[PDB]
DNA sequence: GCTTGACAAAAGTGTTAAATTGTGCTATACT
């Protein structure tokens, strides 16, 4: 049994917004002017803020902070 | 912790019967031969057709005629086919079709 | 799915060649003045020999047979368009068929003459029928068609501003492009919004659903159900203290004893004083309860 | 204690200018 640290668990939610991402831009790539094209006009990284605010958000691991008592957090 | 309403809000009057609006009875039947009932106020203007439980547009009984109602025509198939081919053009195409079947 | 069946049924008909169009679309104009004639000519007699009006008959029921043939061939036309438009918000099948429903409109609009294909013109149909469908169908809370435009023009304008600015717009961003006033798009963006579903489940297990935390703001409450008719009384009791003579005129006034205000005048049909009198009586009643050995008793009420 | 003359504010009555909604049709070819 391993462990999963917050570095590993959050490269998790970034690896699939890049994922959508290369979808996307794979998809996309076929439908535009060659030799004009240019990379940062076809990257498209909304998937992965998106990824990373839910992840932050939504996700069972981020806890809010326990400031009970500086024993407790 | 959050919180909503119906479409509509609650009156607190109490009276009952006490109070009655006069109210008189229509009858009406329908096409399957059901008939029935409703209750409209005595200021009456009540309608010669009316949509009843089962759904038909059911005619009142004391009137020999409805209210007309009249509806234009429906559009239908070959009301359509006229406004592209003439009489003359299907009276053609009667006549080409007809030498084949002739033909046996 | 269980489309499948759908598909394997309409696969047993092979496709038309480009001669076999006309043919049939020809065959189908022939049946049907066959059958208009057949109708007409009963409304004077004119009796057809029976060998013709047997091959009249004939040619009727092969215009119908080949108007049924030509919309099977073609019922394979209409998936290819209804799966560009599924995931909108109505069911592929359902897409399917009601895009036949535009298929049977374009074979009736459709005509050889022009020198054109079948599938050239039912396209047209077909897409229109679908959209119609969509439109009307896709939400729960019906929009009417061109607001539904509107909506979609909004989609699409504010999909490629955000894609520039990299961020939500502002409201006055996408009225610089709508041609119209922030507040309206803002508007539209709320009729936009689609209805959550009451049923989903709220506590992040399946201990209960949303709808079962939800406080209804226009409920019974008891202590002013009770307290009204407490002052449906005290007030009586108040009115009761006057001479009926004074009384009535209030009770007629507001309606208290049928629930329909009376205007000056019609407070005369009982009474026979006229109006101007009815109003002094009223001023002198008025000024009366308003005096404060009555007004105490009920003026709390008022919160 | 009350009628009458006379007046203005409020509200019905109808027209119609504007806003909203429903509907048919777009013909290279595409199955």
């Amino acid at each position: 049994r391993r462990l999963r640290t917050v570095g590993e668990l959050i490269q998790n939610q970034i690896r699939v917004g890049l994922s959508r991402m290369e979808r996307v831009v794979r998809e996309r790539m076929t439908t535009q002017d060659v030799e004009a094209i240019t990379p940062q006009t076809l990257i498209n990284i909304r998937p992965v803020v998106a990824a990373i605010k839910e992840f932050f958000g939504t996700s069972q691991l981020s806890q809010f902070m326990d400031q009970n008592n500086p024993l407790s957090g | 912790v959050l919180r909503g309403s119906r479409l509509g809000a609650v009156s607190y009057e109490t009276d009952r019967n006490h109070d009655l609006a006069p109210r008189q009875v229509a009858r009406y039947r329908t096409d399957n031969g059901e008939e029935f009932d409703v209750p409209f106020a005595d200021d009456a203007e009540i309608p010669g057709t009316w949509l009843c439980r089962n759904g038909l547009e059911g005619t009142l009984i004391e009137g020999d005629v409805p209210e007309p109602k009249k509806v234009k025509p429906p559009r239908t198939h070959w009301d359509m086919l006229l406004e592209r081919r003439s009489v003359e053009e299907l009276e053609e195409l009667l006549k080409e079709r007809l030498d084949l079947i002739k033909a046996k | 799915d269980s489309v499948r069946a759908y598909l394997k049924q309409i696969g047993k008909v092979a496709l038309l060649n480009a001669e076999e169009e006309v043919e049939l679309a020809k065959r189908i104009e022939a049946g049907l003045y066959a059958t208009q004639k057949l109708a007409e000519l009963a409304e004077k007699g004119e009796k057809l020999p029976v060998q013709q009006r047997r091959d009249m008959q004939w040619i009727c029921r092969d215009g119908d047979r080949a108007k049924n043939h030509l919309l099977e061939a073609n019922l394979r036309l209409v998936v290819s368009l209804a799966k560009r438009y599924t995931g909108r918000g109505m069911a592929f099948l359902d897409l399917i068929q009601e895009g036949n429903l535009g298929l049977i409109r374009a074979v009736e609009k459709f005509d050889y003459t022009k020198g054109y294909k079948f599938s050239t013109y039912a396209t047209w149909w077909i897409r229109q029928a679908i959209t119609r469908a969509m439109a009307d169908q896709a939400r729960t809370i019906r929009i009417p068609v061109h607001m539904v435009e509107v909506i979609n023009k909004l989609g699409r304008i504010q999909r490629e501003l955000l894609q520039d600015l990299g961020r939500e717009p502002t409201p006055e961003e996408l009225a610089k492009e709508m041609d119209i006033t922030p507040e309206k798009v803002l508007e539209i963006q709320q009729y936009a919004r689609e209805p959550i579903s009451l049923d989903q489940t709220i506590g992040d297990e399946g201990d209960s659903q949303l709808g079962d935390f939800i406080e209804d703001s226009e409920a019974v409450v008891a202590v002013d159900a009770v307290s009204f008719t407490l002052l449906q009384d005290q007030l009586q009791s108040v009115l009761e203290t006057l001479s009926e003579r004074e009384a009535g005129v209030v009770r007629l006034r507001f309606g208290l004893t049928d629930g329909q205000p009376r205007t000056l005048d019609e407070i005369g049909q009982v009474y026979g004083v006229t109006r101007e009198r009815i109003r002094q009586i009223e001023s002198k009643t008025m000024s009366k309860l308003r005096h404060p050995s009555r007004s105490q008793v009920l003026r709390d009420y008022l919160d």
